[PDB]
């Protein structure tokens, strides 16, 4: 509620209004504080969900999901600091403003009270993200990532507004989710498929199916300095949750056609992870993880029958961190050596000993050792999706193999002798290198102690 | 390598007694430790519906249990000493002998 | 940890080379130039490194055969391999 | 099996005119060490074979591509093909399993989960 | 499997024995061979294939076992005679390939 | 910031001697059989002119091989052809193409028939006919 | 420190090194003779063979067998 | 490889795979001259095709009779505990990033290092430019004049000359 | 080959010259620096085991009857030494 | 360095400590004494013998 948007918009002139170089520490100081407010009135119910205003129930829903969104902001200025210190302050004042200008809508969205505040705010980004990709790129291939990032996201999300304005005047008012207490079903026709297909395909083009992901590595391979907005674009994607607000209801009873979204993404899950093994560019190698065990949720959501939402929620915020943090490693190791080519960096682990245990705990949580959230987020997937049909144990059982050769080959490539020609790579990871790389593995594993705070209603 | 080993006694009095005890024990347990382990099997479950192949198959494996042992015994503990000169061997090792015993 | 010096390598190499009855043990040791005791083209150079491997025992690289003219040359670089004298 | 791999072949004396196959490389390791030994460098080396290793691999194909040879229309045997198959496997199940859930009861009554 | 009639209580893992479970039995020798008291058979903790013959006998074996705790031996004659109960039973059950051999031959 | 003509262009025959070696010397003389030829089965955009392919296979072999480095560690200046399967592949074994394993893996398959029988020890085989009688045959008492 | 001195072994012994005679029907003969004969002699001529290797004297067996057998003994 | 020395690479390995086949130390030794007999059977004759059948048929009867799991001389191109110790590897030039109070230790050694650099600080003007005089155009194997004609400093300094030790 | 005369015998006075510089241990070359400052050894085993044994049982004595069904311990396995006659021995 | 406490061998066959082997040999008894009770008292099989069930009557 205004408890949140108002201070975080109050942030906005906490920055430029300041002096010279004090700016970074000025806003990083406050931006942490809001996290007390983040929890503050939140983590109330529980049962019979919280709605505190007419057009906002901040998050009740058991999709808390908002606490993270308020984390990643003052993880950027620790992240983004590296080469952004080399241009002017009135531009550096900008890049902190639009970056907030993103953070303000992700608080608006995830609440939205309804469908039609979601959408205009579901499309309300792409103004702030697109401007961070095109400027402050690195290569010159960036200019095409500008377009491809649109012309999909916007391409098929217009058929929403044709459909959601079609519901508003058909049955009552969509003004509120919390009233669905009248919903008739959707039986069949050659019209209703389209309705269901229009109310869906806009979401898929964000969390990729194995088709129409053609943009995802185009934008991430070449993308701002620190992953500065690349950490944010790994929040944006998973935020396609809203399919959890719809497909639970609002055409419940068409599962009839589900199968082309099952067998299409269920054989890609065994697939695009395997086209990730021979990659020669590291920020590509991680970008294809992000498809894979993200695209497993799309077979979690379509199937009804909780024990999937038990396991589908834990995943949106499962790689929400692990897949975040890897883009933070591959950034750092790139500061020192200016190729992103994976081969070139070898013979590390002697020269940066403390950063050894940083790779490991990262690459260990794609392996998903049993105790952490990762498996307890996957093993509620397999338990329901097994009951669907027994044969799902094979493919998604293969996923649990190729992903293990997948991860290690990234670490074990950095255990070798190489002294080779590098006179660079002196800096022994000054604190920010290891400070911002923490505040992930500390908060991540921690939740396993009381992991009832990440769960759906079911 | 099992090549370049030599014989039983060159300053290895105790350790070579550890081999010929254990490496005897694993051979079918005449009175020794596992006398209740490998010995109480082929004499008990061997009366059953067994596939009439494993009986052929397993008991033959029991044979090689000898040549397992005796091979790495006879190249290391038996033949003439063969290995390059300047061999420093010292077995007086409080932090070792304490362990085997 | 085993102590190593430059004397034994002048001795050991002198030693077995003085053990072979094909060589009289009045002959030069540190420098004979070995071309007087190269006879013939083969069966010397690769012949002499057949035994000397039996004591130290590292690999005796191929392209290091042509360094074996000088009897001080063989002992010369064996110091550089095993990390020998200061 | 994989492979011979031809550790001996014909030779001797033909193609002894072939020399300066090393002059190609010997030039560089002279120049490379002429690069690599300098007091003041502190930085990585160009190493073009790597620049031409990725950039002639990742990009620079759809530019080079042509949709012509029917060995490049091969992929219908690869990309779409098994994706139909997995539909054929499933859609029979989820039905064979469904028919029995109606007439006749396969499960027990201590299954609440699901 | 002597009396094949029904079971008042349905408890399987044959908590419903025919009466007491034999190995096979009788057929004639012994028509009623007689074992031990069932009320005490599962009143103690008694595994299956501990319900065969020589239940009365082996219930005593453990009695003394529990008697001298800091001891490695109780009765090596009883454990020997435990065969003399069991060996005598088993050999008495070696006779079922003797009868069926010559009984199922010509007549 | 390599300026012009970074990588392969539209081959695989654009004056074969113009490429290797203009830059990127795969072949010395423009015929080493390293000429930027190996566009075998084209129309697949894969591997254009490419100061590159079918140069032979099965490994860099990682041994003494010591002009300087020459294989997988130490990075000679520029040979690179294709790679990335080379850290999980080596050369010629002692035998050649003998599948005796499918023989031995089927060696027990002979004893599949040994499965259809039983091993019952007592009594012996004693060739019989109608003597078998696993449980009972004739009357009970 | 001069310990590895020559003029020492120069084979006399070693029925395995008597094949110099066996090859004398062709002849080489020994040279180099004493390298493989370095340690061929000395206390390495014994090298206890079969079961006596795994008996190790059979020391306590038939002496300590009745050590417990027996004092009452009825 | 020059046709003369081509038997060496076989003559090196020939007896090598032998010894891993024999067991007794005399067995290797007893077959020495006996199998040594075959080499000089034709000792002096043509270098070309006439004696190429000493190279030609050497292929078979060797590869045939190969792989009795040879003795590998543990620290070497292959086999166990060869490259084993990398946990040190001596990353020469570890002396850069310190933040002294870590530099209090080995003061005599920090004194010595900066004394080595003066050679490599300026040895170049005649060190590099002589390589512009030394190799006229396409020169094969690239070492300088072995002395460098007065004082090499190192010249190959210091990467090959100061390189990393083994422990 | 002769040609290596003038070369690498400089290395013998160069490599072994660096290695010559290398080995140093006078004056305790770990400064350290600053600063200040078996029978019993009877509380080390006590700080080891006797702290937990207290803590762990304080979590039990106050506990076993708290949980409705806690530790599941099995039956006594009674033998005919209490209320019973044998009666065989048969 | 560390110490000289034992010098190596040129194949002069180094000497033992003389408490090395005796202290071990007392564990050559524990196999040869503990093998005592095998045949005393136990035979190749302690069984009882199946008496050929002749009474098919
Ligand atoms: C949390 C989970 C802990 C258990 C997994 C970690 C295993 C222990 C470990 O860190 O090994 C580091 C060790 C570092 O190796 P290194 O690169 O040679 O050391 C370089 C530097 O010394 C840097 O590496 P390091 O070995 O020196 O590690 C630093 C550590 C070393 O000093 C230690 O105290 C040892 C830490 C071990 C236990 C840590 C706390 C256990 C709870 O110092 C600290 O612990 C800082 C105090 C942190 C206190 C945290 C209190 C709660 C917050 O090994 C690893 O890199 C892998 C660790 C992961 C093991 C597998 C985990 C899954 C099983
Ligand atoms: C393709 C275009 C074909 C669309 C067919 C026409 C859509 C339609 O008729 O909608 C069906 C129905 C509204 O029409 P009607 O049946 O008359 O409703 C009854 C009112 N009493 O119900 C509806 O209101 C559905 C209207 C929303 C459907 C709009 C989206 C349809 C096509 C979406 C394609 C999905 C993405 C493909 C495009 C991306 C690439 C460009």
């Amino acid at each position: 509620m205004l408890k949140y948007i108002i201070p975080t918009i109050m942030l906005m002139p906490l920055t430029w209004l300041s002096k010279n170089n004090m700016i970074w520490v000025n806003s990083t100081a406050h931006s942490l504080l809001i996290s007390f407010t983040s929890l503050l009135l939140m983590n109330q119910f529980g049962d019979n969900s919280l709605n505190f205003s007419l057009l906002f129930f901040s998050d009740s829903l058991s999709t808390p999901l908002l606490i993270l969104t308020m984390w990643l902001l003052p993880l950027m200025l620790m992240a983004s600091q590296h080469h952004l210190s080399k241009e002017n302050l009135t531009r550096k004042k900008l890049f902190i403003t639009m970056l907030i200008s993103l953070q303000l809508f992700l608080i608006m969205t995830f609440t939205a009270m309804e469908l039609i505040l979601f959408y205009i705010l579901f499309e309300a980004t792409l103004v702030p993200t697109l401007i961070i990709i095109t400027r402050w790129g690195n290569q010159t291939e960036r200019l095409n990532a500008g377009l491809y990032f649109l012309f999909y996201t916007l391409a098929g999300s217009l058929p929403l507004l044709v459909a959601l304005i079609y519901i508003q005047n058909t049955v009552g008012s969509l003004n509120f989710l919390m009233l669905q207490y009248w919903v008739q079903p959707v039986h069949n026709s050659w019209s209703n498929v389209f309705m269901w297909l229009a109310c869906m395909m806009a979401f898929m083009v964000k969390m990729p199916l194995y088709g129409l992901h053609l943009w995802l590595p185009k934008a991430h391979v070449e993308a701002p300095i620190a992953g500065s907005m690349v950490l944010a674009a790994v929040l944006l994607k998973l935020g396609g949750y809203g399919m959890l607000r719809i497909t639970l209801i609002l055409n419940p009873m068409t599962d009839f056609m589900a199968y082309p979204f099952i067998m299409l993404s269920l054989w890609g899950m065994i697939m695009t992870s395997s086209i990730c093994l021979r990659q020669t560019d590291l920020k590509s190698l991680i970008a294809y993880s992000s498809v894979s065990h993200m695209a497993l949720v799309i077979v979690a959501i379509l199937i009804q029958t909780p024990w999937s939402y038990m396991g589908a929620t834990a995943l949106m915020i499962a790689h929400g961190l692990t897949s975040s943090m890897l883009f933070c490693l591959a950034n750092s190791n790139y500061e020192r050596i200016h190729s992103r080519t994976m081969i070139l960096a070898r013979g590390l682990q002697t020269l940066l000993p403390l950063m050894a245990t940083w790779w490991l705990l990262a690459s260990l949580t794609n392996l998903a050792l049993p105790p952490t959230i990762n498996l307890i987020g996957e093993l509620f997937v397999v338990m329901s999706t097994f009951s669907w049909s027994n044969i799902t144990i094979i493919l998604m059982g293969v996923n649990m193999v190729i992903t293990a050769l997948y991860s290690l080959y990234m670490l074990i490539m950095t255990q070798r002798g190489k002294y080779t020609y590098h006179i660079n790579n002196i800096s022994p990871s000054f604190t920010r290198e290891n400070a911002l790389m923490s505040l992930h593995i500390l908060p991540l594993l921690l939740l396993t102690l009381n992991p009832k705070i990440i769960l759906g209603p079911l | 390598d099992i090549r370049k080993m030599g014989g039983l006694f060159k300053a290895m009095p105790f350790t070579t007694t550890a081999l010929i005890v254990g490496s005897l024990a694993l051979t079918g347990m005449p009175f020794l430790t596992g006398f209740y382990s490998k010995d109480l099997i082929i004499e008990a479950a061997n009366t059953s519906y067994t596939n009439a192949w494993a009986l052929l198959m397993t008991l033959i494996a029991t044979s090689f249990t000898a040549i397992y042992s005796t091979r790495i015994i006879f190249f290391a503990l038996l033949g003439q000493p063969r290995f390059p000169t300047l061999v420093n061997i010292n077995e007086n090792n409080p932090l070792l002998i304490n362990s085997i015993k | 940890a085993p102590p190593l010096t430059l004397e034994g390598i002048k001795d050991r190499v002198l030693y077995v080379l003085k053990l072979y009855d094909k060589i009289d043990p009045e002959k030069l040791s540190v420098n004979s130039h070995f071309m007087k005791d190269l006879g013939l083209d083969s069966l010397d150079q690769v012949e002499i490194i057949m035994a000397m491997e039996d004591e130290f025992g590292f690999e005796i690289p191929d392209i290091d055969a042509e360094k074996l003219m000088c009897p001080q040359e063989i002992v010369d670089y064996i110091a550089d391999k095993k990390d020998v004298y200061e | 099996t994989t492979l011979d791999p031809a550790e001996y072949d014909i030779s001797s004396e033909t193609r002894k005119a072939q020399a300066e196959r090393l002059a190609i490389r010997s030039r560089l390791k002279r120049e490379y060490q002429l690069q690599y030994y300098d007091p003041s460098r502190r930085g990585v080396i160009e190493d073009p074979a790597l620049v031409r290793w990725t950039y002639a691999r990742s990009a620079n194909i759809y530019p080079n591509f042509r949709p012509n040879t029917k060995t490049s229309l091969l992929g219908a045997l690869f990309g779409i093909g098994p994706l139909v198959f997995w539909y054929y496997v499933f859609k029979t199940d989820r039905d064979r399993k469904e028919k029995l859930i109606q007439e006749g009861k396969l499960d027990r009554t201590f299954n609440i989960s699901y | 499997a002597r009396r094949y009639l029904g079971d008042a209580s349905v408890e399987p893992d044959p908590l419903r024995m025919p009466t007491f479970p034999p190995d096979y039995g009788f057929p004639e020798r012994k028509e009623r061979e007689m074992v031990a008291t069932q009320q005490e058979m599962n009143d103690a903790q008694l595994v299956l294939q501990q319900r065969d013959y020589c239940a009365h006998y082996l219930i005593r074996f453990l009695k003394c076992k529990r008697d001298s705790f800091p001891n490695f031996l109780a009765c090596k004659h009883e454990r020997h005679d435990w065969d003399y109960c069991e060996h005598l039973d088993y050999v008495k059950r070696m006779k079922e390939f003797e009868r069926e051999r010559r009984l199922l031959q010509r007549k | 910031a390599s300026h012009i003509t970074k990588d392969m262009l539209p081959g695989p025959y654009p004056k074969t001697p113009e490429e290797r070696a203009a830059a990127a010397k795969k072949y010395n003389m423009r015929v080493e059989d390293y000429e930027p030829y190996p566009d075998d089965g084209t129309g697949y955009g894969d591997y254009p002119k490419l100061p590159d392919r079918s140069q032979q296979e099965r490994d860099p072999w990682y041994d003494w091989d010591h002009p300087d480095l020459r294989l997988n560690w130490g990075e000679p200046m520029h040979w690179d052809l294709d790679m990335y399967i080379r850290n999980r592949v080596d050369t010629s074994p002692t035998p050649v193409n003998w599948n005796l394993m499918c023989k031995h893996l089927f060696g027990f398959v002979a004893f599949m028939l040994f499965m259809f029988w039983v091993g019952e020890t007592y009594p012996a085989y004693q060739p019989v006919g109608p003597k078998q009688y696993p449980y009972n045959n004739l009357y009970l008492e | 420190m001069e310990l590895p001195d020559y003029k020492q072994w120069k084979i006399e012994g070693t029925p395995l090194e008597t094949v110099q005679e066996k090859l004398a029907a062709r002849g080489l003969r020994d040279p180099w003779g004493r390298n493989e004969a370095w340690r061929y002699m000395g206390g390495f001529a014994n090298n206890v063979s079969f079961v006596g290797a795994l008996l190790k004297g059979f020391k306590w067996g038939f002496a300590a067998f009745v050590v417990a057998i027996g004092a009452e003994y009825y | 490889l020059t046709h003369q020395q081509k038997v060496l690479r076989l003559y090196k390995r020939a007896l090598r795979h032998l010894e891993s086949w024999c067991i007794h130390r005399d067995k290797y030794r007893y077959f020495a001259c006996l199998l040594r007999a075959r080499f000089d059977e034709h000792k002096n004759e043509k270098d070309m095709v006439k004696a190429t059948q000493l190279l030609r048929e050497a292929e078979e009867e060797f590869w045939h009779g190969q792989h009795p799991q040879p003795y590998i001389f543990p620290e070497s191109p292959g086999g166990t505990s060869y490259e084993r110790y990398e946990c040190y590897k001596v990353p020469e030039w570890c002396l850069d990033d310190w933040h002294p109070s870590e530099k209090a230790m080995y003061p005599d050694y920090f004194a010595k290092r900066e004394q080595w650099k003066k050679l490599r600080r300026e040895s170049w003007e005649r060190e590099v430019k002589q390589l512009q005089e030394e190799t006229p155009v396409g020169g094969p194997r690239t070492e300088a004049l072995p002395p460098a004609r007065k004082q090499g400093d190192l010249p190959p300094l210091w990467w090959h000359i100061v390189t990393r030790p083994r422990e | 080959t002769p040609e290596e005369k003038l070369r690498l015998q400089q290395l013998r006075e160069l490599r072994r010259r660096w290695l010559k510089d290398q080995e140093l241990s006078p004056r305790e070359p770990v400064l350290p620096p600053q600063r200040v400052s078996t029978y019993r050894h009877s509380i080390f085993a006590f700080t080891h085991v006797l702290i937990p044994v207290w803590i762990i049982h304080y979590y039990l004595k106050y506990h076993v009857t708290t949980k409705p069904y806690t530790i599941v311990e099995k039956k006594p396995r009674i033998f005919p030494g209490d209320t019973i006659l044998e009666t065989g021995e048969v | 360095g560390g110490g000289a406490h034992i010098e190596p061998r040129y194949r002069q066959f180094p000497q033992l400590t003389r408490s090395q082997v005796i202290q071990a040999e007392f564990f050559s008894a524990t196999m040869w004494f503990w093998i005592l009770w095998r045949f005393w008292h136990d035979s190749d099989a302690v069984l009882g013998h199946f008496p050929y069930p002749d009474p098919s009557q």
